[PDB]
């Protein structure tokens, strides 16, 4: 029929794209800079270490 | 810089190790000399089976 059905219709795709986005593209990407901080934290403290 | 760190403590130690090995020979090397001339002294001393 003509116009609020799409008030759901909408809200449905909105839930399955956050969902999805929450395990498929988020975690993958933050792991990458968690890392990067910890290789660079790795050297400051490794340069530290090996002038003691 | 880490492995040349190790790498150049790996030569201060050895270097350290002969050098102390240098400083007792000498040592022993000089007190060698001091009783050989002790030795000379103690038998020119011996004049004084003429001297007296």
């Amino acid at each position: 029929m003509n116009i609020n059905a799409t008030l759901i219709g909408q809200s449905v795709a909105f839930f399955i794209f956050v969902l999805f986005c929450m395990k498929f593209v988020w975690p993958p990407v933050i792991a990458a800079l968690q890392e990067r901080q910890k290789k660079i934290a790795d050297g400051l403290d490794a340069a530290n270490r090996a002038a003691r | 810089d880490l492995e040349l760190a190790h790498e150049k403590a790996g030569q201060q130690l050895r270097e350290a190790k002969a050098q102390a090995a240098e400083i007792v020979e000498q040592a022993k090397k000089r007190a060698n000399q001091i009783v050989d001339e002790a030795r000379d002294q103690a038998r020119t001393e011996g004049e004084r089976l003429k001297a007296q």
